[PDB]
């Protein structure tokens, strides 16, 4: 069977990453 | 009055989420006379509102450094308790 | 994954971190100043945070910027690979377009000067855009690791 | 027909899963049911095609799936039908195939 | 051959994806390269069959996976091979179904 | 040709194990 | 230095992760007395040995409810400061 040229239908589902939005603030003890 | 409020020091969250977290912490602290029981009530409120599982760190002395996700993070003081609660997932 | 945009963001993040070194040195000096104020009782009014409150907000912003820089450093190799592939493909397409326009400029009888000039300019723009895109992707990869 | 294959796949998904979520003990059973429904839809048409129906179900846990179906089939006689149907917590990228017999 | 097809699919998955750092813009390219390599290996085999290849590539993020294919052919002269391959934190599964013409 | 119902490769992936609940803890108290 | 003896009265976490976190906490306490730095080091060690993400908090007067994953919420106290490494997920 002489099959013709065929491509591939690409459908990549999306992932979700991790947000490294660190809230930096030094925490002191009671004074 | 036991006010678990905050100022603009480090508060990176949705406004409704931060207000709900502060109100839930204050209500749990008012309802429960023990710190662990107040933590349990606040965690129940968090798992009911922002779904399971969410935790809040609040106390006189504390410290937090983790992957604080956007619109669900906090590092401040809520009254005598240091409000450092960040939700990621 | 888009090499040009990723490299531009990486170079911008590198410049931002170079400035943020001095910005955070000033932020540390200001945290010390706010602490000394609170020692003199000059903690900031509770409308916003104190001097340490502005310091905590700046620390949150710096944590976000450091997270962006860490993501850039993690994905720099993939961004560079995507940019190199896109630049090579665009340059091959620009070569094909330049050759095709030079071979078959629109040289018909009426308005054929404008048509042939447009075909030649399209081929030249394709070649130059491919070269500029490849150079920009490489430069952004260099500026963003 | 690719449009008919996609419509049959969508109807089978609506009839079997529809708004059903993802369960570990039932994902494979749902995939088998969807593949069987697609195979029955392809066989009942009477077209002389060696129909192949593939069903893959993923969980919406931050995982993306790249779905594709390329086969050594004739361009003017055969083809493949790989689509994706999305749910709230059940990702399902399923493919139907057909080769001239 | 089922074992030969599984070995070729494993070699293609190793050559395409491997166990390097994950990338959404590169996972689809790896799946496409694996599909092209599997198609080339099937075409160079020379056996009288019309293979149907479905490559399922996922990332390990707690999502369940069930890559299955229900078809309509003859098991005496046609068959399919299944190979379980993956990465450090990603999956590389190809479903190849060789069908006699 | 002849065709009918048959079998296929049954592959399923079990998921990871984790437990989430609202468990209360407390730090020790000193003076 | 500091008596960084982690006595886990309640250890609902992995033994290997808890031991690695305890060793890292002892090293960090030998290095410095910053409880925030010790908690950050414990969280970083837990997240490195058990993937992202892990959060650890060290304090004195605090009450928190751990909303974490199974076999990853280690509450080990080096004395009285309960360093609860509740890896949320």
């Amino acid at each position: 069977i002489k099959l013709g040229m065929a491509k591939i239908t690409q459908v990549d589902f999306p992932p979700r990453e991790i947000v490294t939005y660190t809230k930096e603030t030094q925490t002191p003890v009671m004074a | 009055m036991c006010d678990r409020k905050a100022v603009i020091k480090n508060a990176d969250m949705s406004e409704e989420m931060q207000q709900d977290s502060v109100e839930c912490a204050t209500q749990a602290l008012e309802k429960y006379n023990i710190e662990k029981d107040i933590a349990a009530h606040i965690k129940k409120e968090f798992d009911k509102k922002y779904n399971p599982t969410w935790h809040c760190i609040v106390g006189r002395n504390f410290g937090s450094y983790v992957t604080h996700e956007t619109k669900h993070f906090i590092y401040f003081y809520l009254g005598q308790v240091a409000i450092l609660l960040f939700k990621s997932g | 994954a888009s090499t040009s945009d990723a490299v531009t963001f990486i170079t911008y993040v590198q410049s931002l971190k170079r400035k943020i070194k001095q910005f955070e040195k000033q932020v540390e000096l200001y945290r010390n100043g706010q602490r000394l104020l609170e020692k003199q009782r000059f903690q900031f009014p509770p409308s916003w945070l104190y001097i340490d409150n502005i310091e905590g907000e700046w620390g949150a912003f710096n944590d976000i910027m450091r997270r962006k820089d860490s993501a850039i450093q993690q994905q720099v190799a993939n961004l560079q690979m995507k940019i190199v592939q896109e630049d090579r493909a665009v340059e091959s397409r620009t070569t094909d377009l330049l050759t095709d326009w030079e071979k078959t400029k629109p040289v018909t009888g009426n308005l054929r000067p404008e048509e042939a000039l447009q075909a030649l300019t399209i081929y030249e723009g394709k070649f130059g855009r491919l070269k500029d895109d490849r150079e920009k992707c490489a430069k952004a990869k260099e500026a963003l690791e | 027909v690719v449009d008919e294959v996609s419509n049959i796949v969508k109807e089978a998904i609506e009839s079997a899963i529809g708004g059903n979520a993802y369960q570990h003990s039932k994902v494979n059973q749902w995939t088998t049911n969807v593949v069987e429904q697609t195979l029955s839809q392809l066989t009942k048409l009477g077209k002389p095609f060696k129909y192949i129906v593939t069903c893959v179900i993923m969980q919406k846990n931050g995982a993306g799936l790249h779905t594709a179906s390329s086969c050594f089939w004739d361009s003017s006689t055969d083809g493949s039908c790989t689509v994706r149907w999305e749910n709230k917590t059940m990702y399902c990228i399923v493919s139907a195939f057909g080769l001239s017999i």
